[PDB]
């Protein structure tokens, strides 16, 4: 044992500013990502100081077990997102992944059946990369981002700006 | 020796290759050792001098000559540098130890160890000399091209006044010393406009000897442009013999490219192959086309066989960036064994369908519509033929509220399923039956087609706080059915003793309550700083009965049991079965948190608790069936107060190893239902390691029998049980192995197998792989049958030829073991 209710310090998270952006601008995963940050007091706002884009979402497909007659019995889809963070003019502070599977069964005589399942199952899925996106952003805090803002900018204004003409 | 000997560079020129500005690996920077591989001896580094990166603009630079003695002579007007002699002017410098201006013509002459130096590319050469009124020049020589760290030589070269470079007996990527292979041209040809080269009486050499001809041949030259070769794939199996395919690959610009794949097949023909890719901020597609008129008759009067064989498709998605998203899946092909015949190329899982799908997607901020056309066409004779949804019309969304108020929830479909029964029956020679046509065997409602309109509003209360939440909610859905049945299913419901009843509605309430806590302690495990999570949850469902039975079975299937069993409205997916629920459901999370908030455990587990017995079940496993005798293993399940056991967990280890297992044991029968542990390893230090393990348990399927036209629980036929080992790793510094291997325990068969090696070198490598898997197959009557197919892969790899990407007749290594992205 050794637990205790969760405080509301810990709901909370320690900004309140962020822009998000996606690849996919008004597909499912980012509408129901602006939705969580917000009900939680994110305010997601277009001149937000922190952007978080999601620059790629794969949603690969794989088998794993086979039928009797060697033919595919059950399936394992992967969702997969891809995000990054920037600050002011177009700079990158973190960058990671969120990936989640789960399986599913197939029915060789079933398709519509076994592709409603699949659609589903993305959705369960969808949810969880979500949670475990503001699972990371509870983790952050509105000072972090700016000393890791000039450390990046402290890497790249100058080493970089010191090549301009002779 | 002070000639083009083939193989090697000339070591007389300098000892340790001095002059082809060749740098042994012991003296580079870490950043030049960064761009050249692990087994790569030396760069080529070109020597830093003033005006490299200015352009070579004519007379925009004043030139720079230097020389340690000049002369001159009278009766034939030459001006003469003598000493090291060096001419840079902007990018292009000369180096030469005596130079020679021939004034009677206008030709600058070099003499000595001559260097042609520009932008990342050197010349080295015995003799030089240029016309200085027009650009003629000739050469007598070995270049290097120090970006693609390449190398070559020619007797001669030439330049014409349109700047038509012409070499005599020509290029590699192989070290000085290497000579392990080289591309030699008779007669070169390279233009800078157009960017195209040409090379007469061409031919690939290995160790200077000859293994490939051509008379003719043509390449880009121009930078990287649009064109490459790929590294060819010699195989053999059981059902293609003698394998060569030799693709071919078009950089078609930086948003596109395609790629080419003839294959020839001793037992099949010359198979033509092609794709397109492409990708922009807004959209992204791929296209497929092959063709193949096959010499094997061996499927001779087999259901709908052709001896032509051709695969078409496009698989696109446009519109990301807007409202408005058009996704396509389309795919045809010429006859059902298809995949049976020509896809040697992956090995075990040939799929038995193909999409063929459109779907307009309008995305609001409250709402999304969406327009599906889709269909299934089918690579197997032996599957029932698939409903087709023609329109399905999707809203779903919600109305604008007011922070913690109600939730209205709204979701409404159409949509029209279909399809064209093929109940062939096939006779042999004599009175007796050949085959029948899977679809044969349905009957009743089972051979329905019709439109099906579903409403279904819902509103919820989330009632949460930081340490738990509350979330009841209220469902009513309404769908309605216009069925038609052909006079055959008709009968079939006579003899049942029962009436086809066209028009048919179901309207039912569904109550739903959620509510979970949240907990949370603060251990440190290994030293580590862990914040570990308790939430348990429990949701209360009830759903009142209503009879199903006489609604037929179109997009619903009933998923096994897991632990997100536990949390949904239906036991059932779609909406043609809706299951009488009166449950409560319990069950637990518990994450485990790192200080950046990166999950690195979970461990979940969780049971249904059944107050009512659930009497809604797919057709065939209501009182329509178990009339068959006896009932089966654990499918009389109804009327058991409690679900299955369930449980599941989960390690990710810092994106080096990651393992998920779960598990789902039924103490009303005491029987294990379901169960699989997958482990996953492929170090970031080192992606060359990777070992994948994985076992699979399932008994507890629920899939259509294509015999009975029906529904089934417990088919020992298809049970799972099954283990998948793959691993690929480095034995010794040059050298590494690769295999996989899968077995299906109850058949005690193994389903795939393979294994090699794969020799890595600097200019080269090589790849050889066995290979044994058991491959789809349809039989003359009808019948799934297990066709073992074996196989060799034979891979050569010259590194530098723009095969640098991705090809597609490694398909089965890429499937058979996630972690191919070995990336040198």
């Amino acid at each position: 044992c050794g637990f205790q209710l969760r405080g509301l310090g810990d709901a909370q998270f320690a900004l309140k500013e962020i822009d998000v952006s996606a690849r996919n601008a008004y597909g499912p995963t980012v509408r129901e990502l602006k939705e969580t940050l917000e009900n939680s007091g994110v305010k997601v706002t277009s001149n937000a100081p922190y952007h978080l884009v999601l620059v790629r979402e794969d949603n690969q497909q794989r088998t794993v077990s086979y039928t009797g007659s060697a033919r595919g019995a059950e399936f394992e889809l992967t969702n997969t997102i891809n995000y990054e963070i920037v600050g002011a003019n177009d700079l990158v502070l973190m960058s990671n992944q969120v990936q989640v599977q789960k399986v599913y069964v197939h029915d060789e005589n079933n398709l519509i059946g076994s592709d409603q399942e699949a659609a589903q199952l993305r959705s369960e899925m969808r949810r969880d990369l979500i949670q475990q996106l503001s699972m990371r952003l509870q983790a952050l805090t509105p000072a972090q981002l700016d000393e890791a803002q000039r450390q990046a900018e402290a890497k790249a204004k100058a080493e970089a700006e010191a090549l301009r003409a002779a | 020796l002070v000639t083009e000997s083939g193989g090697r560079a000339l070591k007389s020129r300098s000892a340790d290759y001095s002059h082809l500005d060749w740098i042994p690996r012991e003296k580079l920077t870490a950043a030049q050792l960064a761009e050249i591989g692990p087994y790569c001896g030396g760069s080529y580094i070109e020597p830093v001098r003033p005006g490299m990166d200015d352009g070579a603009p004519s007379d925009e630079s004043p030139t720079y000559v230097s020389a340690k003695a000049s002369r001159y002579e009278q009766e034939k007007q030459i001006a003469t540098l003598a000493g090291d002699v060096v001419l840079r002017q902007g990018s292009m410098q000369v180096e030469g130890d005596e130079a020679n201006l021939h004034q009677l013509e206008n030709r600058g002459e070099l003499v000595g160890n001559v260097k042609l130096r520009d932008k990342g590319m050197l010349v080295v050469g015995d003799h030089a000399q240029v016309q200085l009124d027009n650009g003629e020049a000739q050469v007598d020589a070995e270049y290097v091209i120090h970006k693609a760290h390449a190398r070559g030589s020619a007797l001669y070269a030439k330049r014409s006044e349109n700047a038509i470079i012409m070499l005599k007996d020509g290029y590699t990527r192989c070290e000085p010393s290497s000579n392990a292979w080289t591309l030699k041209g008779n007669n070169v040809k390279l233009n800078p406009a157009t960017g195209f080269g040409t090379a007469t009486n061409a031919t690939l050499r290995v160790k200077d000897f000859p293994v490939f001809y051509t008379p003719y041949i043509y390449f880009p030259i121009d930078d990287r442009r649009q064109s490459g070769f790929l590294p060819p794939s010699f195989s053999s199996t059981s059902d293609t013999g003698f394998t060569l395919v030799t693709p071919y690959y078009f950089n078609l610009a930086p948003n596109y490219d395609a790629t080419l794949y003839p294959r020839y097949m001793a037992k099949r023909g010359m198979m033509l192959e092609g794709e397109f890719r492409y990708l922009t901020h807004s959209s992204e597609g791929i296209v497929n086309a092959a063709y193949l008129n096959d010499k094997d008759d061996h499927r001779e009067g087999f259901p709908d066989y052709s001896k032509d064989r051709w695969l078409y498709g496009l698989k696109n998605t446009t519109g990301l960036d807007s409202r408005w998203l058009a996704e396509v899946d389309y795919t045809r092909i010429s006859d059902p064994y298809y995949f049976q015949d020509l896809d040697t190329d992956l090995g075990v899982g040939s799929t038995t369908y193909v999409n063929q799908r459109g779907t307009l997607t309008y995305r609001g901020d409250t709402f999304t519509g969406r327009l599906n056309a889709q269909a299934y066409q089918l690579a197997t004779t032996t599957d029932v033929t698939p409903y087709d949804r023609l329109p399905q019309i999707t809203f779903d969304g919600f109305l604008p509220y007011n922070p913690g108020g109600m939730q209205f929830t709204y979701g409404t479909e159409f949509v029209r399923f279909d399809r064209d029964l093929d109940e062939n029956i096939y006779f042999n020679d004599d009175g007796s039956i050949r085959g029948k046509r899977p679809d044969a065997s349905l009957q009743g409602l089972a051979r329905a087609t019709g439109d099906r309109m579903h409403l279904e509003p819902g509103m919820s209360l989330p009632m949460t706080r930081s340490w738990g939440y509350v979330t009841p909610t209220l469902k009513y859905l309404y769908t309605k059915y216009d069925l038609d049945l052909d006079s055959q299913g008709k009968t079939d419901l006579n003899k049942r003793d029962e009436s086809f009843d066209s028009n048919q509605d179901r309207s039912l309430p569904l109550v739903k309550v959620d509510s979970g806590l949240y907990f949370d302690r603060d251990t440190t495990f290994a030293g580590t700083p862990f914040r570990q999570t308790l939430e348990p949850r429990a949701m209360y469902l009830y759903v009142p009965y209503k009879d199903q039975d006489s609604l037929p079975v179109f997009d619903t299937s009933e998923p096994s049991f897991s632990y997100d069993s536990l949390w949904r409205e239906n036991r059932f997916t779609g909406k043609d079965r809706i299951g009488d629920a009166n449950q409560l459901s319990l069950g637990v999370t518990s994450r485990f948190i790192e200080e950046n908030g990166f999950e690195r455990a979970s461990i979940s587990a969780g049971q249904i608790y059944y107050f009512r017995d659930r009497r809604v079940q797919l057709p065939g496993l209501t009182e329509k069936d178990l009339k068959r005798l006896n009932l089966d293993p654990s499918g009389l399940d109804n009327d058991s107060w409690r679900s299955p056991y369930a449980f599941a967990g989960q390690y990710r280890f810092n994106r080096d190893w990651r393992i998920n297992s779960d598990f789902n044991w039924n103490p009303n029968t005491s029987r294990t239902e379901s169960g699989s542990a997958i482990f996953h390893y492929q170090p970031e230090v080192d992606p060359g390691k990777v070992v994948n393990v994985g076992y699979r348990y399932r008994a507890d399927a629920r899939r259509f029998d294509s015999s009975r036209g029906t529904f089934r629980y417990g088919n020992e036929n298809d049970i799972i049980k099954q283990h998948d080992f793959s691993v690929i790793w480095p034995l010794v510094p040059q050298w590494s192995v690769l295999a996989r291997w899968q077995y299906d325990y109850n058949k005690n068969r193994t389903l795939e197998a393979f294994g090699g090696f794969e020799y890595d070198s600097c200019c080269w490598k090589l790849r050889l792989i066995n290979r044994y898997w058991l491959d789809v197959d349809d039989d003359a009557f009808l019948v799934q049958s297990e066709k073992a197919d074996r196989g060799i892969f034979l891979q050569i790899v010259l590194k530098g030829l723009g095969g640098i990407v991705g090809n597609k007749t490694e398909m089965f290594l890429d499937k058979g073991i996630q972690g191919y992205r070995q990336r040198e």
